[PDB]
């Protein structure tokens, strides 16, 4: 099990290998995929704001 | 009203025919009420 | 983002009808305990069974 | 409850099973006789299935006995009235609530309730019927 | 057709006190429980083999071993530890106690048999009271009746002097008793015909003549009603008064042990003696075991607990979303528990395990041949996982997590060919597609399923979302031609298209007469509706049609139809 | 609603057929016992 | 007041007993209708007949039959009318589903249902017998229940050869 | 509060089976779909048919 900080808790279901998961622009793949039809319906709005703002802080080497 | 017969029950939901002999339609209604709270 | 590592049965059974299922996820040791309980209150409970081919009243050993 | 089981099969079931003025006699003649408990509210609801089943079922001289005898036992004299009323137009009649003296002699104990009540003006009667 | 009859009853009555002593032979006069010193059942205890069986299968008090009556030593017989569980033992009273269910439970049934207040009814038990003239049926001769709440002071003296001692004690429990003995004279000598004619009498009185009148009018019908059920059956009213105590066999008490050595130690004292406040700790304390929590405050030990009577004891998961609807993912160390004696039977079967023993060790050492089994054992056999609970038929997974599809912890394996057939025929989760309420279907697509169809099934822009300006598509033979230019991106998912269609007018549309009608001077024309093209003629019997559609509406009548045709052909 | 009236239920009751005067028997003139009426109201 | 013997009773009984059902029913289907909970009539109508299928003996009906005050069936009391004159006397009675369900003709029901000690003090002192028809009585002895697949209780010639 | 209604109404019908193909009874119940004081619904009243 894995959670977010918004109550946003999951259930690892499968693993895959990298090559087999979404991937950026910049080549890179992702390593988690979360369900979008899980905000509306809880109403947490902040893991959408926490989730861009760190990929930027990332990128900018900044916390 | 200690059981009920094929003809004053009626069809079966679950089935589409009539309902058949030995059906435990006491607690099926039992259900179908409480399920829904 | 940051992301954290975590650390009625019975009446189902008699809708559907399944008499030998619900039969198996039961088994008798239930009753026979119930049948010296109540004897502790000064009550018998006996079950006989009437057969239906001569009419004789067997006394099931509980 | 081993022959009201049986009239329940017959009572409920097609229409060549249901039950006559005889299975009807036999399901009043197991409560009348029954070895424990009261049973006369289980016989006057089985009368009252028997009168609602007058199209297709009618009485007969064993009817009315059973029903003497039953009613007399429990001390429900005057339903026993009206049906030794209904036994005296039927030939043989006492004799068959004699029973021969068997069963404490349901002809007996109806002549006996009779005078213990004051109902002296049935009691003769029933004298002239026997 | 004729019913198959089946005639079973049970019956539960008061007990009479020889069926209590018939239970028993087994008599418990001790208060002990367990020895100090050699950790053994004290003789004539609580725990007596005596009286209860032994402790170990086969083995005697002395130690004394035979193989699976009585031994000459000590007297235990030679049976199977089991019969500690059903053996009943019974303590002797000196006294009788009445049954608490019967007095103190309002209405009393005592006291309305009797027709006495159960106030005048309690102080004959709990207080210092004595009823005159208890019986009827002997020759009496004393004027006394009633209660006493005093003691009769000739009583005291005179008469037991006048008749001496030992000739007062024959009649002296005939013209004024005590105790619960005395509600049990009572009980035995009542004439249930008639208390039914008096009462019908008074009843009858009452209704020739307000909240009094018919209070008391309910209190004759119950009397008269419960005197009738005595007259038709076994029981005995007087029985409501306990003169032997059953005692529970020891494995069902491993509370009331306490309560039983109260009832044993003052049974005991009284025994001795032999005074009046000694009979009310006897009547008291076996009110405490049978019933507690009806006299007031009740009994409570040294750690402020209340005595519990009989009367109280009387009263993970992962989704799988390739898997079939009646289909589910065991782990192998869920399966090869669920199934093990499936997989000793088929290692014995095959002889790849000599025995019940060899069998287990292969299990145990994970040898490889042993999960070829598992698999084997568990095909065709269905499990129930608990619509909360239903039928799947298992298939083993990787892994350590059940596995289950996305429209649904205990598992249980049917073991008889019975409950194996009820699980398949009657329990799968697709012959159980209507929900009982109302009909409705119940394994209906939701969530990201629905938002697939609803997408798929979106079709093109229209109107003015279509093109930027006022107005003032490919044609495709056949739906797989469309399938592969969609395959091929040569057009989009909700691109508009024209479909050549050679069935019947089937498109549900909206009930519309022509946009336009094209008509030529040589009899053909084209009838242009808002989903598709008809064209005819009036010189041929020509009917072509063309669907203007998207390949997302396609695809989904595509998935309809091969699904239906897929499974004709399979069956 | 059936009426508060009795005679208007009575009325509502043969016109939803909960119950006529078919229904109005006694044991005593479907068994044909034609004496019983000189043993009463008497 | 204006019918005679078992017809002010049962015609009473008859219009009482039809005006609870129409109005029980309606009430229970109003609330679920508008919470947009969609349930056959049925299943109400097999509760609520279980609510209104009994009468109450009244206080001035005393006989050898029947005792004021007794709870007996709607269709037993329908039939004894027709058949007896023995001040037969009953009001139709709405039993909620608590007091119905320790009114039944099982002792066993009753007493792993609720108040167990009362239940079974009375029935031991008039030695109740249970006929073991329903399901939860079954249950409890651990046998199959009387529904579903349980329902309906599931040389001449040798050595007389031709010699030849 | 769900539970201990579930509960108390599966308790009181537990003992209800289907045990006969036809009792023989003769009354019905009458529904009318064109009652003079309200528009009945027609697709509830459809669905209690």
């Amino acid at each position: 099990k894995v959670a977010g900080r918004h109550g946003n808790k999951g259930i690892i279901s499968k693993i895959l290998p990298r090559q087999d998961m979404p991937y950026l622009q910049d080549g890179r793949p992702v390593d988690m995929v979360f369900n979008p039809l899980g905000v509306p319906s809880r109403m947490n709005v902040g893991q959408i704001f926490e989730c861009s703002l760190g990929l930027a802080g990332s990128l900018l080497d900044r916390h | 009203t200690s059981w009920i017969c094929r003809l004053c029950y009626g069809r079966s939901p679950t089935h589409g025919d009539l309902v058949e002999l030995g059906e435990a339609v006491g607690i099926i209604a039992g259900q179908s009420i409480g399920e829904p709270g | 983002p940051y992301i954290l590592k975590l650390i009625m049965e019975v009446w189902a059974l008699e809708g559907f009808g399944v008499a030998h299922i619900l039969q198996e996820m039961l088994t008798p040791e239930s009753f026979r305990l119930l049948v010296r309980e109540l004897r502790s209150l000064a009550l018998e409970l006996n079950h006989f069974l009437v057969s239906e081919k001569n009419f004789q009243i067997n006394r099931k050993e509980v | 409850e081993v022959a009201y089981a049986t009239f329940e099969n017959m009572e409920y079931g097609e229409d060549f099973m249901k039950p006559d003025t005889e299975t009807y006699n036999w399901v009043i003649q197991a409560y009348t006789r029954a070895d424990s408990y009261d049973r006369v509210q289980d016989v006057a609801e089985l009368l009252g299935m028997m009168v609602e089943d007058y199209k297709r079922v009618q009485p007969n001289v064993k009817t009315h006995a059973l029903l003497v005898e039953c009613f007399t036992k429990y001390c429900v004299v005057k339903e026993a009235i009206r049906h030794f009323r209904a036994l005296k137009n039927f030939e043989g009649g006492t004799k068959v609530l004699h029973n021969a003296g068997n069963f404490e002699d349901p002809l007996s104990l109806y002549l006996r309730a009779l005078c213990r009540e004051g109902r002296i003006v049935e009691l003769i009667d029933a004298l002239d019927a026997m | 057709m004729i019913d198959r009859y089946k005639h079973q009853q049970l019956r539960i009555g008061l007990v009479s006190p020889q069926q209590i002593s018939a239970w028993a032979t087994g008599e418990v006069t001790k208060p002990y429980t367990f020895h100090y010193k050699t950790n053994k059942p004290e003789k004539d205890g609580l725990f007596c083999e005596r009286i209860f069986g032994p402790i170990k299968s086969g083995i005697c008090a002395c130690g004394n071993y035979r193989v699976i009556k009585f031994c000459e030593q000590c007297g235990v017989e030679f049976v199977d530890s089991r019969i500690r569980r059903y053996q009943m033992g019974y303590i002797k009273l000196t006294c009788p106690v009445t049954h608490v269910w019967y007095l103190k439970r309002l209405p009393s049934y005592i006291a309305n048999l009797l027709d006495k207040p159960l106030k005048e009814l309690e102080g004959l038990v709990y207080c210092d009271f004595s009823f005159a003239r208890p019986i009827t049926k002997k020759p009496t001769f004393l004027r006394l009746r009633g209660s006493f709440e005093y003691e009769i002071q000739s009583w005291k003296y005179s008469i037991p002097l006048f008749f001496t001692t030992q000739g007062f004690e024959i009649f002296r429990n005939r013209e004024i008793s005590t105790g619960a003995g005395a509600i049990r004279e009572q009980l035995a000598d009542l004439d249930l015909r008639i208390i039914i004619e008096n009462s019908l009498v008074e009843w009858k009185q009452l209704g020739e003549e307000d909240r009094k009148i018919v209070r008391r009018k309910d209190f004759l019908v119950r009397r008269m009603e419960l005197a009738k059920h005595f007259i038709r059956t076994n029981i005995e009213p007087e029985w409501m008064v306990l003169c032997l105590l059953p005692v529970l066999p020891p494995e069902l008490r491993p509370d009331i042990n306490e309560l039983y050595r109260r009832v044993i130690y003052r049974n005991n004292t009284l025994t001795d003696l032999l005074v009046m406040c000694q009979e009310k700790l006897v009547q008291e304390a076996v009110d405490t075991l049978l019933d507690n929590g009806i006299r007031g405050q009740p009994m409570r030990d040294g750690h402020n607990k209340v005595y519990k009577s009989f009367s109280d004891v009387i009263e993970v998961i992962v989704v799988g979303p390739s898997l079939s609807l009646h289909r589910c993912g065991l782990p192998r160390e869920i399966a090869i528990e669920l199934f093990q004696t499936f997989v000793i039977r088929g290692l014995i079967r095959q002889h790849l395990a000599s025995n019940i023993g060899v069998a287990k060790s292969q299990i145990r050492e994970k040898k490889p041949i042993v999960w070829e089994i598992l698999q084997e054992v568990m095909q065709g056999h269905p499990v129930l996982l608990n619509l909360g609970i239903q039928s799947f038929q298992p298939i083993l997974v990787e892994g350590r997590t059940i596995c289950l599809h996305p429209l649904v912890m205990a598992v249980h394996v049917p073991l008889s060919l019975e409950a194996q057939a009820e699980a398949r025929l009657l329990m799968f989760s697709h012959m159980n597609l209507l929900s009982p309420a109302i009909g409705d279907p119940i394994s209906v697509p939701t969530q990201d399923m629905l938002i697939g169809l609803y997408v798929l099934t979106s079709g093109t822009r229209r109107g003015i979302c279509a093109n930027r300006y006022n107005p003032c598509e490919p044609f495709f033979c056949n739906s797989y031609d469309a399938i592969g230019a969609y395959r091929q991106k040569r057009i989009n998912l909700d691109s508009p298209l024209w479909l050549r269609w050679q069935l019947d007018q089937r498109v549900i549309a909206s009930k519309e007469v022509p946009i336009e009608v094209h008509y030529e001077s040589f009899g053909n024309y084209h009838e242009i509706y808002a989903h598709y093209l008809i064209v005819r003629s009036v010189k041929k019997e020509t009917l072509y049609i063309y669907i203007r559609t998207t390949v997302g509406h396609i695809s989904f009548y595509r998935e309809i139809e091969e699904a239906i045709q897929g499974f004709s052909q399979a069956c | 609603w059936f009426p508060e009236e009795p005679f208007e239920a009575f009325k509502e009751m043969r016109e939803r057929k909960v119950f006529d005067v078919s229904d109005m028997y006694t044991i005593a003139d479907v068994w044909g016992w034609t004496w019983e009426k000189d043993f009463k109201n008497k | 007041r204006i019918l005679g013997i078992p017809w002010g009773f049962l015609i009473g009984a008859e219009l009482t007993i039809v005006q609870s059902r129409i109005s029980l029913v309606n009430k229970i289907q109003k609330v679920y209708r508008s919470q947009g909970v969609q349930i056959h009539n049925r299943h109400i109508e097999i509760i609520v007949r279980q609510i209104t299928s009994k009468v109450l003996v009244s206080e001035e009906g005393m006989s050898n039959v029947f005792l004021p005050g007794e709870l007996i069936g709607l269709l037993r009391a329908e039939r004894t009318g027709r058949a007896l004159e023995e001040a037969i006397c009953y009001r139709a009675v709405l039993l909620g589903i608590t007091r119905a369900s320790l009114n039944t003709q099982s002792f066993i029901s009753e007493a792993s249902f609720q108040e167990t000690a009362r239940v079974l003090a009375k029935a031991a002192l008039r030695g109740r017998i249970d006929w073991l028809k329903g399901l939860k009585e079954n249950v409890v002895l651990g046998g199959v229940i009387p529904a579903g697949t349980g329902f309906n209780k599931g040389d001449i010639l040798f050595y007389h050869r031709e010699f030849c | 509060d769900a539970g201990y209604l579930t509960r108390r109404l599966v308790e009181v019908v537990q003992h209800i089976v289907v045990r006969r193909t036809d009792c023989g009874t003769i009354r019905g119940i009458s529904v009318s779909p064109r009652n003079k004081s309200r528009m009945m619904s027609e697709r509830i009243f459809i669905q209690t048919l």
